[PDB]
């Protein structure tokens, strides 16, 4: 029917599904527009991780400029990803 | 015989045609270090009754 | 949860210890179904017989009766140089937590004060811990390579008795995977003592120091900055 | 295409579960096993004081933080672990209540493993086996309660 | 002039001591039978190492051609910064990057980076299809290939082609060893190699090497 | 007190593992055993670590006694300049060049270059002439010749000449260790071996060696 026993490989992990994921996610992910003021969307918040990273137990303000930052990037991250593992073309498209 | 070319309903065999199977359940020994079988059961001997 | 099948040889376990493994390169695999002599059937064959330093079957027992102790003593010295950096700067006084100085703080005041706590072992002497270290380790290492009290030695790269209290150490298959990410961590934690002791010798911060430093500026504070130090002139 | 991932629980269509992995993945599989509810071959004493002292070292927290005598310092530990206590003490009568009234009669017939061997009965599901579990639950718990006491009170930076 | 054979060239010369280790007898170039240690005793490995000393020897030569041409080039008229190859890596962190030539109007490298990963990238590209080969023809030679790298074609006739092997394993070794020169060159004295050369051309023995022998003294 | 055989002072006693590696098992001197990596498997390479092991340890004994030797002589009733094993290497730079005995009526070397070559094209000959043999009888041992180089005729009992090989080969042990100690003392502290003697016979727990522990810190 459906199967008869359940596959101990589901995941086909394919070895170069995540590298290109975020690694041909992010070197387009840090070009510079006119928007921000000549920063990235990858670099302007490495500031802001880095930047308390510095005062390190203090959480950061629940209005900072840069939970923006986290949430939009991985908002891209994941869906390339997830849209990377659907290039398993090994028999459907 | 029951796991075969769907061939379900084994008559004599019915602990797999029923649905009686233990899901997670292993069994082996020695999952403690050996003395607290008695530490811990020469401790509990007063009240191990209902 | 079902019994892993096992009524063979193999352990394949995914695709980890076959003919099929998974090699170092991607397409440029060892030449020739990789070199004869290797061929699976053991953890952390993967085939980086280049140099072919190893080519005699004793050879072959011998440095891997290295490469298991070799990592095991990584492991714990990876963890042991990762720990007190976070209790001290979370909320610990200790003297000095970075690895330099941490076998000088004897010299410092009293001895070794113990996680800030002057109610503990408080060990003055030198010498004496010399004495210990020698005697026990001495002891112990040669109960690894003959085989005394609390189990006797059957297999020296894994003995696998009364010693593990969990006694997992029973279906064959999970542990032809279980022998592997030991391994594989133990890998991981060699490369992570280079770059304490590469990091040690070119800057002489801590490595959780050196983590946020970086992190705090990754385009310049990184291992480039030190690239013009050590120029002869 | 040609491909399927959830699949009926060991073949069999016709019992009302189905194998998906969130129930039947591997390591989700090996974990479970590897739980002390699950491990069959060990004695239920020593079971119930390791369950026990799960449960109450955790069951100790939310009446220490939260409890009416959570602002009055140094006092505020106290009533939170002494109400612990009483807690884990009731949980204790109810197991063994529940001795009493489940394995009152006849047990079932029988049992087989996923990948089909006839494994044998597990005696936590005997009345003795039961009973015992249930002490070792009220040991495990109380120590537990306890060690969550002298963890409060040594700990580098609890706050 | 018979190395392919036995009466090559050997380690001592006429104190050859003609009971030479059985595993290498000619047939190979720059087959030298000095064997003291004896660490490639195994046919397989003495392969590696064959395959090893070839890619250290041309590797090797690559980078004493690059330690001689850019200062002699420096020097006669052209200018580049710091044509010494100290600073040379360090061109790029300066003022403008890493002009070529000395030039502003060719490479002008500005992130040491960039070039980071693109050489990684490059780099693994061609020393994984160096191993398996690929593109030009697949690789059935790890030693020699023989396919679309000579493009001239001199490997027709055989034993001039040997003799051009054993020329590039002799100068590979020399190449090898004269690296070795340049890198303790670097450590001891830290000057200019070529400005070595000038200095020592024109103080041929009151300056030879042991008025910097004094340098490394502990205390 | 059985090293010629299964009953040999093994490289942890008691603590033996009687399931030695079989590729050793008596029959030479100095098999204690100790075998953890593994570098000598094949026959003929242990054969050459045996020769070369033999060689180490009689130039390193040499070495240790040239050691203790002159500095003890200088501070007794002679005296050279620096008899510190240092600067004697440079006795022929300071002033008048290197006076054997501290004695302007001995060796007396003024050019070092002249020491240097012929230095070398002696060790040539005799190092050559050590491998393949020549005077005195062509060499027929590579190990242990047997022709003129015992004038006393120690060599006529067999096991007392045994014994004297496993003295000679742990005695090269411990000179061989101690070499690597007098190398680290001139690294560490870099004064007098002796200097360090006298000093530790002074101070025996004051300074110990962790007053010279913190000199090499990265910073
Ligand atoms: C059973 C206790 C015992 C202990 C603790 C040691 C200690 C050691 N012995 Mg050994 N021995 C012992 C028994 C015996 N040894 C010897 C005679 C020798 C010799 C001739 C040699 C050793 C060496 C060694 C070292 C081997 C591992 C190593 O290279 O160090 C690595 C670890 C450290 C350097 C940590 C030091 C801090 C080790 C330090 C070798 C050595 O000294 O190399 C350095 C060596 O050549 N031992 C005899 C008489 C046959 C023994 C009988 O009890
Ligand atoms: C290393 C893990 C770690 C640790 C030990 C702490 C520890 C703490 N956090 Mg924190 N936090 C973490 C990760 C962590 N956090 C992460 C991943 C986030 C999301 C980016 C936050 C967001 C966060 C907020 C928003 C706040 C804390 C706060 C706190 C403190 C309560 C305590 C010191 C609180 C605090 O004291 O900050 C003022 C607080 O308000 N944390
Ligand atoms: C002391 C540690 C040690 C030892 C004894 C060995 C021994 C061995 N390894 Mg192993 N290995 C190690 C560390 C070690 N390895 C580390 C850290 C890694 C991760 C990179 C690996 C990864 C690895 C793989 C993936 C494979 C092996 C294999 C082998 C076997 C044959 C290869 C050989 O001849 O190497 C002999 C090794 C040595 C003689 C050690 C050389 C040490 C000197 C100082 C040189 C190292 C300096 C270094 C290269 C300079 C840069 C350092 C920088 C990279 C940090 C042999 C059993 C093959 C095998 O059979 O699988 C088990 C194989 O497929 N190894
Ligand atoms: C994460 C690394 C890692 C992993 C995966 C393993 C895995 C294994 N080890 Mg092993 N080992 C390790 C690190 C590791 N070890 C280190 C660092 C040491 C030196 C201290 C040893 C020393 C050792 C010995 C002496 C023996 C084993 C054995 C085993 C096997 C059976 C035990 C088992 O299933 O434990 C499962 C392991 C874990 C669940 C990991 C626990 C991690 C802890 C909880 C972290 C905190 C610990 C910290 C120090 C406090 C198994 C293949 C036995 C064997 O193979 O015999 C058949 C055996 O005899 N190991
Ligand atoms: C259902 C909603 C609700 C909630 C959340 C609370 C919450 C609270 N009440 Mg309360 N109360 C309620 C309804 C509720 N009340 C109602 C309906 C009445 C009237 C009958 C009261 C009457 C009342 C009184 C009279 C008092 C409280 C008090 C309290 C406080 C302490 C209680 C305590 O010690 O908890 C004990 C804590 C537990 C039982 C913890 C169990 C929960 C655990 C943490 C769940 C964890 C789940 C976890 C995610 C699972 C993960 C599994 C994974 C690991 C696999 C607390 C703030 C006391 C106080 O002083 O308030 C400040 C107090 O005196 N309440
Ligand atoms: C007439 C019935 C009755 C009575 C007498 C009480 C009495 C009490 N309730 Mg209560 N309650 C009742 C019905 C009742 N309840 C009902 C029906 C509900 C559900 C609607 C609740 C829900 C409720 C909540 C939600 C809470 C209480 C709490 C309390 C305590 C408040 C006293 C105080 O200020 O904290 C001082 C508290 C202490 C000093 C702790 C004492 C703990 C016990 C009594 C001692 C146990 C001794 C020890 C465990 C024995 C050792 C055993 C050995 C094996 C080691 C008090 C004991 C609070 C409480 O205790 O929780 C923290 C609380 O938060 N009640
Ligand atoms: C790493 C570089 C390297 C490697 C792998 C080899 C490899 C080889 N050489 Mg070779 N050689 C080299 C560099 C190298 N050579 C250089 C630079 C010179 C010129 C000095 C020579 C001169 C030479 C001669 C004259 C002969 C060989 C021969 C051989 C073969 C057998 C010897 C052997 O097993 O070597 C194994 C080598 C290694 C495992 C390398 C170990 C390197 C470590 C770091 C020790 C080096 C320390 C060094 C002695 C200190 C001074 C350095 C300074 C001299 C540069 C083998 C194919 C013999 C042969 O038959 O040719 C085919 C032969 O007759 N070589
Ligand atoms: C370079 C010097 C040298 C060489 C070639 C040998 C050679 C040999 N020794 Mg040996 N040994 C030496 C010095 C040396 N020894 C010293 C100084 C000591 C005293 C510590 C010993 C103590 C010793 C014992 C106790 C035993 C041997 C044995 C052996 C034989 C088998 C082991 C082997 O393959 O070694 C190969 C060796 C090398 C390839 C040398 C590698 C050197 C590099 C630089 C690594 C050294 C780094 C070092 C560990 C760091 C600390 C140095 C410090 C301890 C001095 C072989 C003939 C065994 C045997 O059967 O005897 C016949 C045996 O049981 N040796
Ligand atoms: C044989 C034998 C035998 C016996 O038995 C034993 C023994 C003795 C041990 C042995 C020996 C061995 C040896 C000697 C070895 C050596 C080697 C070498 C030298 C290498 C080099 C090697 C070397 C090499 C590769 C090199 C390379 C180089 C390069 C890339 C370069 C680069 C560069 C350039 C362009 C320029 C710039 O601006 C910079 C740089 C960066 C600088
Ligand atoms: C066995 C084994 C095994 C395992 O398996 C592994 C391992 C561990 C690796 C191995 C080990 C090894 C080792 C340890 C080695 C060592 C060696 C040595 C120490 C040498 C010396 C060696 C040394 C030597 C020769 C020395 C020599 C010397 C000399 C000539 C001297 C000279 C001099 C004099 C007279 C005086 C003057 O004024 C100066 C001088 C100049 C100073």
């Amino acid at each position: 029917a459906s199967n008869k026993s359940f596959p101990r490989d589901w995941v086909k992990t394919d070895p170069l599904v995540p590298v290109l994921g975020f690694a041909g996610w992010t070197i387009p992910a840090n070009i510079g527009v006119s928007a921000f003021g000549g920063q990235s969307l990858f670099g302007l918040f490495t500031q802001s991780i880095g930047e308390n990273l510095a005062h390190f137990p203090t959480g950061p303000a629940l209005d900072d400029k840069f939970w923006l930052y986290l949430i939009t990037y991985h908002l891209g991250l994941f869906l390339t990803i997830t849209l990377g593992q659907i290039g398993v073309q090994g028999r459907k498209q | 015989k029951y796991g075969e070319n769907s061939r379900y309903f084994d008559l004599q065999d019915m602990e797999n045609t029923t649905g009686s199977w233990d899901m997670y359940g292993v069994d082996e020994k020695k999952r403690y270090p050996d003395n607290q079988a008695k530490f811990f059961t020469q401790a509990t001997d007063i009240i191990s009754r209902r | 949860k079902k019994t892993a099948a096992k009524a063979a040889a193999p352990k394949s376990s995914g695709v980890e210890f076959y003919g099929p493994n998974r090699a170092k390169w991607l397409g440029p695999y060892s030449e020739n179904s990789t070199p004869a002599y290797l061929t699976g059937e053991f953890p952390g064959d993967y085939g980086w017989d280049t140099a072919g330093l190893s080519a005699d079957p004793e050879t072959f027992k011998r440095y891997r009766e290295l490469e298991l102790i070799h990592a095991r003593w990584a492991m714990l010295g990876a963890l042991g140089c990762l720990t007190p950096e976070l209790l001290a700067k979370n909320g610990t006084k200790f003297g000095e937590a970075v690895w330099f100085k941490a076998g000088a703080q004897i010299f410092s005041e009293g001895g070794l004060d113990y996680l800030g706590n002057p109610s503990l072992v408080h060990a003055q002497n030198i010498v004496a811990t010399l004495a210990v270290q020698v005697i026990l380790m001495g002891l112990i290492e040669g109960y690894r390579v003959n085989g005394g009290p609390a189990g006797e030695g059957l297999d020296p790269l894994y003995p696998g008795e009364s010693f593990d209290p969990l006694g997992l150490a029973d279906d064959p298959d999970t542990f032809a995977e279980l022998k592997v990410k030991e391994i594989k961590n133990g890998r991981l934690a060699m490369f992570s003592m280079f770059g304490f002791f590469v990091q040690a010798i070119v800057t002489g911060k801590g490595p959780v120091q050196n983590l946020d430093d970086h992190l705090a500026n990754p385009t310049v504070n990184n291992a480039f900055a030190f690239a013009t130090k050590f120029t002869p002139s | 295409k040609k491909a399927q991932v959830i699949s009926p629980v060991n073949g069999d269509p016709f019992v009302g579960m189905l194998e998906t992995p969130v129930t039947s993945a591997p390591i989700v599989a090996t974990y479970l096993s590897n739980l002390p509810a699950y491990r069959t071959g060990v004695a239920p004493v020593l079971r119930g004081v390791e369950i026990g002292l799960a449960h109450g070292f955790l069951l100790a927290g939310p009446f220490i933080k939260l409890g009416p005598l959570r602002n009055v310092p140094e006092t505020a530990e106290i009533a939170g672990s002494l109400s612990a206590a009483g807690l884990v003490l009731i949980l204790a009568l109810c197991l063994s209540i529940y001795g009493s009234a489940q394995f009152q009669s006849t047990p079932s017939i029988g049992v087989k493993t996923l990948s089909g061997r006839s494994v044998a009965r597990d005696p936590l599901f005997s009345a003795d086996g039961w009973s015992e579990f249930a002490a070792g639950f009220l040991v495990g718990g109380e120590a537990g309660v306890a060690w969550a006491y002298v963890c409060t009170q040594i700990l580098p930076y609890y706050s």
